[PDB]
């Protein structure tokens, strides 16, 4: 069938210019009419424009008239995106859709390829634990913390992948400094405390830092 | 019944009318495969106003009109729903409300001779702009002055049309195309044309 | 260009039942020329790109299920569900194509009416390798409560910040139907040192009474 793939997905610093692809492919490739949609934090989908494979561009809406960005090479079935000194605000994920004709709706989409633009330089994580030993009752749960990581959030693992269910992993959480953190946590029987080890296997493949954490309460001397 | 109003008669035959007279032909119970069309690589232009590329074989109307002619590449996109210029306003008049489709592909091959080949023509003169599937061949000749025209040619009242140079050598936006236009008669009439997986097949 | 504004902001539906959601567009647009509405719906899973699921408003699309239908008139348009169900669930959203701005939705979330329940709330004291980092974090979480709403606060000597605190919360799972918040506080190691008791005020609809987990420092 007819399929799209994006590529591109990067951190940056603001003001610098940055070119990404939606490559399509096809039986009928020519009817496709590509437009580009944003989808910021918030939710909403705003159509921010719209081209065709030859001839001409279509009108982009008027509010993103002025970092307009559309295409190139238009033999090669890519539609490059072309635009400077993007605003901090740009930061979202952005997906590529198709139709026939003028007035069409959007058949095939594509992956989607997200992209940062916070100012800050790539930091390794900070991986911490949350233990209970006075309220211990009633099926406590414990799980990690990761914090001041800026780059981009990649998942954590419980004892390898051994234990999955109960586990809720929380988005990441943006800081007043710029960087994110977010937390794992897994509920475990209020008897199974040292019966199992629980370890939080962290990676960061922007900062390309892989960290096992053990976490248990501790006794006072 | 095989019912397939042939694609070929009017792409696959080879006489095409110049722009100013666009050949038309009805069309009219029978079943129409799109599917043959949307996956030949030929075409270089391929657009659509109104239908889905999906469900373009599952619909029913009541009539469709074949146009035929041929344009050089660089007015090919003078054709649209809305548009102005040479051929749009003195040639063919696309709607604003079109419901159908635009076909067109490279035709060096075949409408080009060596120094050239000038049988295709066009309108370039005209008082008022063309209507909507508006086919004007008066051979009229158009006043450009004050003076007023008269006679069967005049001093700045030239003839109304121009033929296309049509050389191999020429750049690739003269270079002839052959152009299809697909409008799609919707009426609340017996609808008589379907696609292959419309809701009556 | 022309404002597509969705009817339902949030709505909570339980599954195997009808639901329904309506745009509405500045200038009605259909059957300009032609019979269909040139309207369409999409859904989106979170984390997902969206996909579309009728065309024009009256035109199915392949593989799409049979109980999925819209029906639009004029300027408002109703897509209508015979039932819901654990896939169905996504973010809704309008599509405008008449016209050559396009303007889409404000988004319509959903939910499942079911597992009306309280969460399960703890507190977690900032860790002690941490204090070697000079700041002084403290989370504290909710686990499994259905009401989306959540309402926390923070006392320290039993004084209010709300201002300090950082709230994450997971989308409803389709394991147990109810979400998840984590409240992540944060504080400075100095004057972590000054206060002795820290809590974590948690309010819920679930709740008969407003309920507390606190913890004091050093234990
Ligand atoms: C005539 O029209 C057909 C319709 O597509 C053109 O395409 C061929 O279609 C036949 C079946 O009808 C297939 O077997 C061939 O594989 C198709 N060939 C190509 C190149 O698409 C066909 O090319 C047309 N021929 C001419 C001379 O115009």
């Amino acid at each position: 069938e007819v399929q799209l793939v994006q590529s591109g997905t990067e951190v940056k610093k603001p003001g610098e210019s940055l070119k990404i692809s939606c490559k399509g492919s096809g039986y009928g490739f020519i009817t496709y009419w590509i437009g580009w949609v944003r989808q910021m934090p918030g939710k909403g989908l705003e159509w921010m424009g719209i081209i065709y494979p030859g001839d001409s561009e279509t009108r982009y809406s008027p509010s993103f008239q002025g970092q307009v960005t559309i295409s190139a090479d238009k033999s090669i079935n890519t539609a490059y995106l072309q635009w400077s000194s993007l605003k901090a605000s740009d930061t979202a994920i952005y997906y590529c859709a198709g139709g026939s004709g003028i007035s069409t709706p959007m058949d095939v989409w594509g992956q989607g390829t997200t992209v940062t633009v916070s100012s800050a330089s790539t930091k390794g994580p900070s991986v911490f634990p949350l233990a209970p030993k006075s309220t211990s009752g009633g099926t406590a749960a414990l799980g990690c913390l990761v914090k001041d990581y800026f780059p981009e959030p990649v998942t954590v693992s419980w004892n390898s992948g051994a234990l999955t269910s109960g586990v809720h992993t929380f988005p990441a959480v943006l800081q007043s400094s710029g960087l994110y953190s977010l937390s794992s946590v897994v509920t475990v029987p209020s008897s199974s405390l040292g019966t199992q080890t629980y370890i939080c296997n962290v990676n960061h493949k922007p900062s390309n830092t892989k960290v096992d954490k053990k976490v248990e309460p501790k006794s006072c001397d | 019944i095989t019912n397939l109003c042939p694609f070929g008669e009017v792409f696959n035959a080879t006489r095409f009318a110049s722009v100013y007279a666009w050949n038309r032909k009805r069309i009219s119970n029978c079943v129409a495969d799109y599917s043959v069309l949307y996956n030949s690589a030929s075409f270089s232009t391929f657009k659509c106003y109104g239908v889905s590329p999906t469900k373009l074989n599952d619909l029913c109307f009541t009539n469709v009109y074949a146009d035929s002619f041929v344009i050089r590449g660089d007015e090919v996109r003078q054709i649209a729903p809305g548009q102005t210029g040479k051929i749009a306003d003195y040639n063919y008049k696309l709607p604003d409300d079109f419901t159908g489709c635009v076909i067109a592909w490279n035709s060096n091959n075949l409408d080009s001779k060596v120094g050239g080949n000038y049988n295709y023509l066009y309108r370039l003169f005209r008082k008022s702009n063309l209507k909507p599937f508006e086919r004007d061949i008066s051979t009229e000749i158009y006043q450009a002055g004050s003076t007023p025209c008269n006679g069967v040619e005049g001093f700045n009242c030239y003839f109304p049309l121009q033929s296309y140079g049509f050389q191999p050598t020429n750049g690739v936006g003269y270079q002839p195309y052959r152009v299809v236009v697909l409008s799609f008669e919707l009426l609340h009439a017996p609808a008589t044309v379907c696609g292959p997986g419309s809701h009556h097949h | 260009d022309i404002v597509m504004t969705q009817s339902p902001d949030s709505l909570a539906v339980s599954l195997g039942e009808r639901a329904t959601i309506n745009c509405k567009s500045s200038q009605s647009v259909l059957y300009s020329s032609i019979n269909k509405n040139y309207l369409a719906w999409y859904q989106q899973k979170p984390g997902q790109p969206p996909k579309l699921l009728i065309y024009w408003a009256s035109t199915r699309e392949s593989g799409v299920p049979d109980r999925f239908s819209g029906s639009g008139s004029g300027t408002d348009f109703t897509l209508t569900i015979s039932s819901l169900q654990a896939e169905d669930v996504a973010v809704y959203y309008c599509q405008q194509y008449y016209s050559t701005p396009y303007t889409f939705g404000q988004g319509t979330k959903v939910e499942i009416k079911r597992t009306v329940a309280a969460p399960s709330v703890f507190i977690f004291p900032p860790s002690d390798e941490q204090l070697k980092s000079g700041t002084a974090s403290v989370v504290c979480l909710l686990n499994n409560f259905y009401p989306r709403e959540a309402k926390v606060q923070w006392k320290v000597d039993n004084a209010l910040q709300s201002g300090n605190s950082q709230e994450s919360v997971t989308e409803q799972d389709s394991k147990d139907s109810t979400y998840s918040l984590s409240s992540t506080l944060t504080l400075s190691k100095a004057d972590y040192e000054k206060h002795k008791v820290y809590a974590c005020e948690v309010t819920h609809q679930g709740l008969s009474s407003p309920v507390t987990k606190s913890f004091n420092r050093g234990e």
